[PDB]
């Protein structure tokens, strides 16, 4: 989709010209930061379930009715259960992409796009997620600059959820 | 469009799964060879003018019928449009290179060009030769040992050649 690179190659093209020096410096910086972001990405990848199933309860616990209040949009069924589970993972699997990609581009085109109508139409409370997000936001046990990066895309998501 | 990083993700997403250590590595390693890739794009971008001028000089000395009255490249008018063409193609390779993915190239350049020259009655095989010539020029320069920190680029250099070839097929 859209990354610091595609960004630059885009500008040069829409101006019908070869790449600028700046744009080049840009990719460089992109690469220079990549390191931490990547390593970060892996760490999250290696802690999928521990986080998914983690934030899982976090939402089931804070908002209990979603365990009994009968309704398609509720986890009061091995179905909604599985689904609210399917969903949670999706988000995680999306923040990593962003790290590996060096930008938000992947979330924008796969999840962020049309997020409203979707939550709307299927009746899905945005807070439902911003809660689970919070969970991971502080249980990914990251430090240094890797934590910087993750809690960056994390907020971005929260942002788009409000 | 897609860059080498996005590509890997797109695929991972299709199967809706996270990246396998394999994938992470592949990518991290690319970042490693980063610098090389940039001297690459830079060096080529910096000589676009020369690269062209020469591949063309060649091309026309090789196939001299295009400059004979009637030759598809006859008349300043067409000569210009020809060069413009080349430069255009090169310009897209550079993008592909920087991206480390032919995505862009194909989409915004290669796609249906084969047909284009045909409709125009432009020898699609003679356009392939002009490209080939640019690859050689382009590579010699990108991979030149002078003025740069000695190290290995054959791989990147092969990768580049691919994009060039990829395009030269699309028309021929
Ligand atoms: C294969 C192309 C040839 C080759 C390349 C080679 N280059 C480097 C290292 C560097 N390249 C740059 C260039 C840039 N960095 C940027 O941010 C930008 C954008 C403005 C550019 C153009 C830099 C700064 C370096 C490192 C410093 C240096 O010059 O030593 C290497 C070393 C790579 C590395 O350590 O990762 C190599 C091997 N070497 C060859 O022998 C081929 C002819
Ligand atoms: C979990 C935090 C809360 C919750 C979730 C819940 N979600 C659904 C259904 C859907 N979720 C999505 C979301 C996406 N689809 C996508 O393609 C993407 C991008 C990668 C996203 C983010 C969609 C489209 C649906 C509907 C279709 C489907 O089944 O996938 C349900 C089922 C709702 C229903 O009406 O059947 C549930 C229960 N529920 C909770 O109780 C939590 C608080
Ligand atoms: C030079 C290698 C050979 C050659 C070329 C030649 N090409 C044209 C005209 C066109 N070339 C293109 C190609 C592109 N236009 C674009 O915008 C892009 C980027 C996406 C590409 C790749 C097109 C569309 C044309 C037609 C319209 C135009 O001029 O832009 C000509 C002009 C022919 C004429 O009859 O006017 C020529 C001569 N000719 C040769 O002999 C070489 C083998």
């Amino acid at each position: 989709m859209k990354t610091p690179i595609t960004e630059a190659i885009a500008a040069a093209d829409t101006q019908g010209r070869f790449l600028s020096n700046t744009e080049l410096q840009a990719v460089d910086g992109r690469f220079k930061r990549a390191v931490a972001s990547m390593e970060a990405a892996r760490a999250l990848t290696n802690n999928a379930q521990s986080l998914i199933d983690g934030a899982a309860q976090a939402v089931y616990q804070k908002f209990p009715y979603t365990t009994t209040m009968q309704g398609s949009q509720y986890a009061s069924t091995p179905e909604g259960k599985a689904k609210c589970a399917r969903d949670i993972g999706y988000y995680l699997r999306m923040i990593t992409y962003c790290l590996v990609a060096g930008g938000t581009g992947p979330m924008d085109e796969y999840l962020i796009a049309g997020l409203s109508e979707i939550n709307s139409t299927f009746d899905l409370s945005p807070s439902w997620y911003i809660e689970a997000l919070k969970y991971i936001k502080a249980n990914h046990g990251l430090t240094g600059q890797a934590a910087v990066e993750a809690n960056a895309y994390i907020d971005y998501a929260i942002n788009a959820l409000s | 469009m897609l860059d080498a990083f996005a590509k890997v993700v797109a695929q991972a997403d299709a199967r809706g799964e996270f990246l396998t250590n394999a994938q992470f590595d592949a990518l991290s390693n690319l970042v490693k060879e980063g610098n090389k890739r940039l001297d690459a794009v830079n060096r080529i971008t910096s000589n676009a003018s020369t690269i062209v001028a020469n591949a063309a000089r060649a091309l026309f000395a090789e196939q001299p019928q295009l400059i004979q009255p009637g030759g598809n490249a006859y008349t300043n008018r067409r000569m210009a449009a020809c060069l413009r063409d080349m430069e255009i193609i090169l310009r897209y390779v550079t993008y592909a290179i920087l991206a480390g993915d032919s995505s862009v190239l194909d989409d915004r350049c290669l796609n249906g060009l084969r047909e284009t020259y045909q409709a125009l009655g432009t020898p699609g095989s003679s356009v392939a030769v002009a490209i080939q010539k640019m690859k050689d020029a382009a590579i010699a320069i990108a991979n030149d040992p002078n003025g740069i920190t000695p190290g290995d680029c054959s791989a990147l250099m092969s990768e580049i050649a691919g994009y060039f070839d990829r395009a030269a097929a699309a028309v021929a």
